[PDB]
């Protein structure tokens, strides 16, 4: 039986919610991509091994002959030498960058891993950073609160069978994150005619009017949410609210208050 | 039997535990192979109170969701009905109707996982499925559980040969290092189990998306829902009849599995390890409630609550309490925050990190230790199951008989880990006998009028409470509004509750009491820590925000 691509999952600060997002994935399901495509050799959540027996499944990985690729889940908080995130006893800011120097390629799992995140937004008490910055090496951005399995699925077969995916300047592959949310809106003829909802009880909300006045952020905002939707059926806008912004960077900062323009 | 057992003597570290949510460690003393005390150690800080002092109240609902993607929505939720309160708005029938809908979809989701992708694997050894002759599983399967296509030899066989191909790979992913590698004393089940376990192990991967896209349908997506907004629910087209007629037809599908696959493998394995019955148990219960009739305010969401709420101290069945959301104060003597800081009612809490060294016997977890006039309470399933029985609630008495029945065990073997593993299947498939009344409802008053939001407007100066009954159980949201801005935003989250550290007193958390008395068969290879730690869900991420 041939050979799958070995891929290692660490989670540092984050909420899981990316873990969860990822099993989504409906092309292929997630039971097909770890019995037939890769080799899923780490992963918190669902392995079997805890404590040493699941530190020693990790040091296997990371010795692995056919190296591996690594996916990274959450921010590293830097305060007190690493020491308000850890696991086995150790800093996930050591083990991170431990895991990522000998790693193929690094795979970013949402806007926390990618940009810092939620843990980051001020006044950042953990001094948590995004991994390209606590490592200092570029990494493949999925971004996204959590992003959608559909770009992360894509990304994770790309980089087995086809090499680096084209990135934009903040390190998001161009096929997923090349055009504004606001673009493919079904509400951008209403924001083209200036026609806003004033409230979320308003007539003009009730009938789906633009929700640019309630601090709609999809005129700012990188991805692909209402071309491919979320679960096969909806997505925030569809579902009568404004977008968040949140696979940009910094968002908790850059896109607040949520529900407004200023 | 009997219950396997070494002489072991000396310390036992589990960093990581693995199959929940967050970075959780364990320390226990064993003494002559029965864990004789107990630590529990939350081992990452992110700070979201903090975070939010000073940021619109409109805001908090979209920071407090990123407490967890597990238990995704309900802290969006409990945001909701803290600023709701706040602002003294009484949301519309249909944002009620929507919200509490939401949830419902949320308990389903989250309990198939749990018990199938992070419990399972305690109870069930994979390995030992490759043992199995599909013919004899097939005709076991037709012995515990409903007929379906997915329990035949055929498809068992298909199971087999997938694992069979995987194992042969030697490449063992999840489950290199697994507990149940060549045998295990403490893994009591037959290989015939083994494989129909297995079997929907590999279903429930499925079954979850379905899960997740019905909850999306009403919430937007999944995980982390947006849909909800100060004064109701954005969500109109929610109200509208083909999404509803999506969202039942889904939901059907997902409780066929509840009813076909979970509940029997549930007590399938409570049948195998009724000595799980005697291990785990702890005495005290609180329940805020979920699925009320009146969520206007929190007073009437405590009264109204379909799941009601209340509390039991000391196993007394025979006086459930009213819940007095007065008496809830947070410790932080054993936690790694600054001193001076304990007894805090949430309303004036306070959150200054501090950390001291690992493994620090005064301080040894970043979850706050919260108490109940001076009592640890156990919250979830189990504290929502003893009280709906004590209270009489019809749906709770016939399930909860139901499995005692057939259990053949008294209520008591309930206070246990293998009770508050059986009240999570109890309650899921309650939610799932609810399902098409509650979406009748909202499907029939939205068709009538689709007021969705009502009008608020933001104090200058004001506070309040939201509270919710989360899968992981009792979950509050606590504002003070200052010059309309957070002045202090705290969060006491089920596994602040459940999975603490020591209060002010000195006294355990209910896992660590829960801890005390765990045989371990074999110390190497501790699955009877893993099997009681794992029954209370823990989430971290939500412990410590
Ligand atoms: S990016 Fe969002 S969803 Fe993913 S781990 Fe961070 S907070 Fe959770
Ligand atoms: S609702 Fe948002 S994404 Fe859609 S047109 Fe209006 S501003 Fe653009
Ligand atoms: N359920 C759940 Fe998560 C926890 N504890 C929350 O709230
Ligand atoms: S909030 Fe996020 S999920 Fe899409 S609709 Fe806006 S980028
Ligand atoms: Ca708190
Ligand atoms: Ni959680």
């Amino acid at each position: 039986a041939k050979h799958r691509p070995s891929v290692v999952w660490l989670h540092n600060a984050e909420c899981t919610g990316c873990t969860e997002a990822a099993i989504r994935t409906i092309k292929p399901y997630i039971d097909a991509l770890i019995l037939d495509t890769i080799s899923l050799d780490y992963q918190e959540t669902i392995m079997a091994a805890a404590g040493e027996a699941a530190e020693a499944a990790l040091h296997q990985a990371l010795e692995g002959k056919d190296g591996y690729y690594l996916v990274v889940e959450g921010g590293l908080p830097t305060i007190d030498g690493g020491q308000w995130g850890m696991v086995a006893g150790h800093p996930m800011i050591e083990t991170t960058k431990k895991a990522a120097a000998k790693a193929k390629g690094i795979i970013c799992i949402g806007t926390c891993s990618a940009y810092g995140g939620v843990q980051k937004a001020k006044p950042n008490p953990s001094q948590a950073k995004g991994v390209s910055e606590a490592l200092g090496v570029k990494t493949i951005n999925i971004p996204g609160c959590p992003p959608n399995p559909i770009n992360f699925v894509g990304a994770v077969v790309h980089v087995l069978t086809k090499g680096i995916p084209d990135l934009d300047e903040n390190g998001r592959p161009k096929l997923f994150y090349g055009e504004l949310v606001h673009d493919n809106c079904p509400r951008l003829p209403h924001f083209e005619a200036s026609e806003f909802a004033p409230s979320f009880d308003s007539e003009e909300a009730k009938k789906g009017f633009c929700l640019y006045e309630l601090g709609c952020k999809g005129p700012v905002t990188y991805n692909n949410c209402p071309k491919v939707l979320f679960n096969q059926v909806n997505w925030p806008v569809q579902a009568g609210h404004p977008c968040l912004g949140c696979s940009e960077p910094d968002f908790w900062d850059t896109m607040t208050p949520f529900y407004e323009q200023g | 039997k009997p219950t396997p057992q070494s002489t072991f003597t000396g310390p036992i570290v589990v960093d990581p535990i693995t199959r929940i949510e967050g970075h959780l460690r364990i320390m226990v003393e064993v003494e002559n192979g029965k864990v004789k005390d107990a630590w529990s150690s939350s081992q990452l800080f992110r700070g979201l109170e903090i975070i939010l002092k000073g940021r619109d109240p409109r805001d908090a609902q979209h920071f407090t969701q990123r407490a967890c993607g597990v238990c995704t929505y309900v802290h969006a939720l409990a945001s909701s009905r803290c600023v709701d309160d706040a602002v003294k708005v009484s949301i519309p029938a249909n944002a009620r109707m929507m919200r509490n809908l939401v949830m419902a979809s949320q308990y389903l989701h989250d309990h198939l996982v749990h018990f199938y992708h992070l419990h399972a694997l305690d109870w069930v050894d994979v390995t030992a499925a490759l043992k199995a002759d599909p013919n004899k599983a097939a005709k076991l399967a037709a012995s515990i559980a409903p007929a379906r296509p997915g329990n035949s030899a055929k498809a068992l066989k298909a199971v087999q040969d997938k694992l069979k191909a995987f194992v042969e790979s030697g490449q063992l992913g999840i489950f290199t290092n697994a507990y149940f590698l060549g045998g295990h004393k403490a893994y009591y089940l037959p290989p015939e189990v083994d494989l129909i376990a297995t079997a929907h192990y590999l279903e429930a991967l499925h079954m979850q998306v379905k899960a997740a896209s019905a909850m999306a349908i009403l919430g937007g997506k999944n995980p982390h829902t947006q849909f909800t907004v100060v004064g109701g629910c954005s969500n109109y087209q929610g109200l509208t009849k083909d999404p509803l007629a999506n969202y039942l037809a889904l939901s059907k599908e997902v409780c066929q599995f509840v009813n076909e696959c979970y509940i029997p493998d549930l007590l399938a394995v409570a049948g195998f390890y009724k000595d799980w019955g005697g291990i785990g148990g702890t005495s005290n219960y609180l329940a805020f409630g979920e699925f009320a009739t009146d969520d206007s305010s929190p007073e009437k969401h405590l009264a109204t609550s379909q799941f009601p709420s209340g509390v039991i101290t000391g196993r007394d069945l025979g006086k459930v309490d009213n819940v007095d959301l007065g008496a809830i104060y947070e410790d932080v003597k054993y936690s790694w925050y600054a001193p001076g800081g304990d007894g805090k009612h949430p309303y004036d809490g306070v959150t200054d990190p501090k950390y001291t060294k690992l493994d620090d016997k005064d301080h040894y977890s970043w979850m706050k230790a919260p108490r109940y006039k001076g009592k640890a309470m156990e919250v979830g399933p189990l504290a929502r199951t003893f009280i709906a029985y004590a209270k009489g609630q019809p749906d709770f008495k016939k399930v909860v008989d139901m499995v005692l029945g057939k259990l053949s065990v008294p209520a008591t073997a309930l206070h246990s880990t293998l009770g508050r593993t059986a009240a999570r299947g109890i309650e899921t498939a309650i939610v799932c006998a609810n399902m098409e009344k509650w979406i009748k409802e909202m499907a029939d008053s939205g068709a009538k009028d689709n007021t969705l939001c009502a009008k608020w407007e933001m104090p200058e100066e004001s506070k309040g409470v939201g509270l919710a009954d989360a899968p992981r159980g009792a979950l509050s949201h606590w504002i003070r509004i200052k010059g309309k801005k957070i002045d202090n935003f705290q969060l006491v989250v089920p596994c602040t509750w459940n999975l603490g550290p020591r209060g002010a007193q000195g006294d355990k958390s209910p896992v660590e009491e829960a801890l005390i008395g765990t045989p371990i068969a074999d110390p190497k290879r501790p699955v009877e820590i893993l099997r009681t730690v794992h029954a209370f869900d823990p989430c971290i991420a939500c412990g410590v925000h």
